[PDB]
RNA sequence: CCGACUUACCAACCCGAUGCAAACUGCGAAUACCGGAGAAUGUUAUCACGGGAGACACACGGCGGGUGCUAACGUCCGUC
RNA sequence: UCCUCCUAAAGAGUAACGGAGGAGCACGAAGGUUGGCUAAUCCUGGUCGGACAUCAGGAGGUUAGUGCAAUGGCAUAAGCC
RNA sequence: UGCCUGGCGGCCGUAGCGCGGUGGUCCCACCUGACCCCAUGCCGAACUCAGAAGUGAAACGCCGUAGCGCCGAUGGUAGUGUGGGGUCUCCCCAUGCGAGAGUAGGGAACUGCCAGGCAU
């Protein structure tokens, strides 16, 4: 709730006085963050998908949903019905946590890091953003990895454009190029 | 030859060509052939009176063809008996009702589209004439 | 979000009305409740109940829970009692039987309303 | 939350080599060391160089001069 | 100004229509503002003669109906499918 | 890699205008059909049961259609 | 032999060696009840990931779906857990 | 007696979309927290419970605007029941029925019951 109490305490301030806001409730809020593994090869092996699902619980305390295929697609080879992908979401207390946890450490440990693009609000203000390699967080023992599967995550926010989308994640102090 | 590229069903029906026309005013270019009988145009009479105005008029200007044979007409095989099925498709045929507009033409003296409607009524089969674009 | 509310309820609203039977609406809300009984034509409140009634507000601390709601279902099959209606049938209007609708309804049960 | 289909989630204390000690609440069990912190980092602070750096004249005129 | 002189329909439907157009004549309808529409008689001749111009769709018209003249223009008109003839007009009093 | 261009060509979505469909209707008659009331008329002309048959090879004309060549004193369905 | 549309002339019905398609099954759950939910498609952004797997929103509003061929219906859903 | 709000209705676009403003005494919505009643194919997102610190931003209700949807004349046209005809794979006459599309135009809903707050 660390990062819930620095927002509520000084970046209201600015995000009203940098886009002239009249109520607290105009101040764009972080909904919910949802981490996704879209683990394409469990048709080979089951087990494939339960390591990530595991993997994906090691990060944010919460067991994941495994979930299914909307439709049959023969270009991949697939059925109605198959789970090939993991799903976890975050809200309130956890989701603070996360976010302090990725902001703090996951984020300085990526390999050749030089900042994180500000063009990935999809025009709507919820920010997307996809890593190559998991064992970035430091859940994961180098000694007890199987294979390296990385992640997706999305912040979905109350923001209604780009601008305030990036505004909040500036004061939220998140890395931009 | 004018054809559908596909159709839901091969064999159709006869039918009647009971009533008048709906596209009755020239509405694309500015002189029209304007039919003033009742039958059937195929999809090698329409191709003939194209060539013969586009031959009168030397490829200049615009035309328009507002008719599309789109009856699929059957014909039975020569010396064979009756029922046994339905004929197979041998061409298309538009139905035609007085006051329809067959061909629009536009960028065109009138006196050389006068003239290249003839060419193009002495091809067809049922009687035409000459009609002109007016304001409202 | 008040629309998927509407939709659960229409079923059991249209079932009741085909039935022709005295209907007993509830409303629930974080603040309020309401309650009310309703003629089978569904244009014609006979009695009807609430926490916003001063009358019954000025007994209870906060409006918004079970107590308030078994209030409210006493109040409204006493005042049904009077004009004499027994045999009604229940209305959850798209809400979970849970709560304070439950309380209320085992309320009206212990007053004398036959569902 | 369920009770007993969630993993064991309690405080720790995660201290950097920067001395920016931290806690938070995680899943290893055990106390965390950092290499890299948010604070230490060249891209936080500032310090993040380049690849450009002048080009050909500059190593030409300081090799060879006439 | 194209001035019309205008006769009023005693008659209506589909026959009367047809004996006005067999008597060389035509029904034609005027409508608009507040007033109530009026079913006139206009001929045939007097009035092919006149809409060939193209001011005849632009400009007002002064129609004569029992002696009075009334501004009108032209809004709507019914051509003849395969004959240079008309069967009814529909002007706005304007 | 990335591409900068125009170009004897074709063209998706959408928009504006023009048409067509028995197996297309956001439209929709006239006729026809069910039921009720009412005056008049019709040798109960209506129904139910019983006795006795005959017949189930139809044709032509009008209107509404299919198959034929919008051919047949051709053939197949509805009404008179 | 049985089922859907047209021909079938707006009640029913109505033929041809007429025009177009199907059936000789399946399910102890794919039935009953209760509780809850609404897509096809397209656009934008995101790691392997590509026109299309999974994830976030937005447009769209049944243009999806019905265990099966077609027709008539289905949002109170007859569709989805 | 008026104004506003909530619930249950009547009719199902002249009733619905879109643009611009307004509303927080009360109601309503957003909202706070969660060991508990209760739940998530994970997550107080939804359901549900305990509350009223704050806000009318969103939704919601109201207002005016014709950028759409919608309704829609009169007349005319097609068609058609009956009786006659022609130049009869199609039309006409006499008498009745009378479309659809489109035009002028209308149009930013109306109303019943039970409740709450403010004036009377
Ligand atoms: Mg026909
Ligand atoms: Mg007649
Ligand atoms: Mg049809
Ligand atoms: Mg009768
Ligand atoms: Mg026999
Ligand atoms: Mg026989
Ligand atoms: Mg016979
Ligand atoms: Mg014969
Ligand atoms: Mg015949
Ligand atoms: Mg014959
Ligand atoms: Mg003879
Ligand atoms: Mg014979
Ligand atoms: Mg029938
Ligand atoms: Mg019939
Ligand atoms: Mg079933
Ligand atoms: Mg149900
Ligand atoms: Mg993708
Ligand atoms: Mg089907
Ligand atoms: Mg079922
Ligand atoms: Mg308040
Ligand atoms: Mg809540
Ligand atoms: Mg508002
Ligand atoms: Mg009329
Ligand atoms: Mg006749
Ligand atoms: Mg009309
Ligand atoms: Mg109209
Ligand atoms: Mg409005
Ligand atoms: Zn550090």
């Amino acid at each position: 709730a660390k990062l819930h109490d620095y927002y509520k305490d000084e970046v209201v301030k600015k995000l009203m006085t940098e886009f002239n806001y009249n109520s607290v409730m105009q101040v764009p809020r972080v909904e919910k963050i949802t981490l996704n593994m879209g683990v394409g090869e469990a048709i080979a092996d089951k087990k494939l998908l339960d390591n990530a699902a595991a993997d994906l619980a090691a990060i944010s305390g919460q067991k994941p949903l495994i979930t299914k295929a909307r439709k049959s697609v023969a270009g991949f080879k697939i059925r109605q019905g198959y789970p090939i992908g993991c799903k976890v979401t975050l809200r309130g207390e956890r989701m603070w946590e996360f976010f302090e946890r990725l902001i703090t450490i996951a984020v300085p440990r990526i390999r050749d890091f030089r900042g994180l693009s500000a063009k990935s609000f999809d025009g709507r203000g919820n920010y997307s953003m996809g890593v190559r390699e998991q064992i970035i967080f430091p859940e994961i023992d180098y000694d007890k990895v199987d294979r390296v599967r990385g992640l997706d995550i999305t912040i979905t926010t109350t923001a209604k454009s780009d601008e305030e989308g990036r505004a909040l994640l500036a004061a939220f102090d998140f890395p931009f190029r | 030859m004018l054809q559908p590229k596909r159709t839901k069903f091969r064999k159709m029906h006869k039918g009647r060509n009971r009533g008048l026309a709906q596209g009755t005013d020239v509405s694309f270019g500015s002189f029209g052939l304007k039919a003033v009988g009742r039958g059937r145009l195929t999809a090698r009479q329409i191709e003939a009176a194209r060539r013969a105005m586009t031959r009168a008029v030397k490829r200049q200007g615009k035309i328009w063809i507002r008719v599309f044979p789109d009856k699929p007409i059957t014909e039975k095989p020569l010396a064979v008996r009756m029922g046994k099925g339905k004929g197979n498709v041998e061409y298309w045929v538009a139905l035609i009702q007085p006051g329809k507009v067959l061909y629009e033409m536009d960028g065109v003296p009138e006196e050389l589209a006068r003239e290249a409607f003839k060419l193009a009524a002495a091809k067809l089969p049922i009687k035409t004439t000459f009609v002109t674009k007016t304001v409202m | 979000k008040k629309s998927a509310r509407i939709r659960r309820a229409t079923r059991a609203r249209r079932k009741l009305q085909e039935l022709g039977a005295t209907r007993l609406v509830v409303h629930r809300t974080p603040r309020h409740i309401y309650a009310q009984v309703i003629a089978p034509n569904g244009s014609e409140v006979l009695v009807a109940a609430s926490t916003v009634e001063k009358a019954i507000a000025e007994q209870l601390k906060y409006t918004g829970n079970k107590d308030a709601a078994a209030a409210v279902g006493k109040a409204v099959a006493e005042r049904a009692l009077e004009k004499g209606i027994k045999d009604v049938s229940f209305d959850r209007s798209g809400f979970q039987y849970h709560g304070r609708v439950q309380a209320l309804a085992d309320a009206a049960r212990e007053a004398g309303l036959q569902f | 939350m369920k009770k007993d289909i969630h993993p064991k989630y309690e405080e720790i204390t995660a201290s950097c080599s920067c001395g920016n000690v931290m806690k938070i609440r995680s899943t290893v069990g055990h106390d965390l060391n950092l290499d890299v912190c948010s604070k230490c980092h060249p891209f936080f602070t500032g310090k993040q160089r380049d690849v450009a750096t002048g080009g050909r004249v500059d190593r030409f005129n300081k090799r060879f001069n006439i | 100004m194209f001035t019309i002189n205008a006769e009023v329909r005693k008659e209506q439907g589909k026959g009367a229509s047809r004996r006005l157009r067999a008597a060389n004549k035509f029904p034609a309808i005027i409508y608009g503002g507040k007033e109530a529409p009026l079913a006139i008689e206009l001929d045939h001749d007097k009035v092919m003669n006149m809409q060939a111009k193209a001011e005849f769709y632009s400009e007002v018209l002064t129609i004569v109906v029992d002696g009075k003249e009334i501004k009108v223009k032209a809004q709507d008109v019914q051509r003849h499918p395969y004959k240079p003839k008309l069967q009814h007009i529909d002007f706005v009093r304007a």
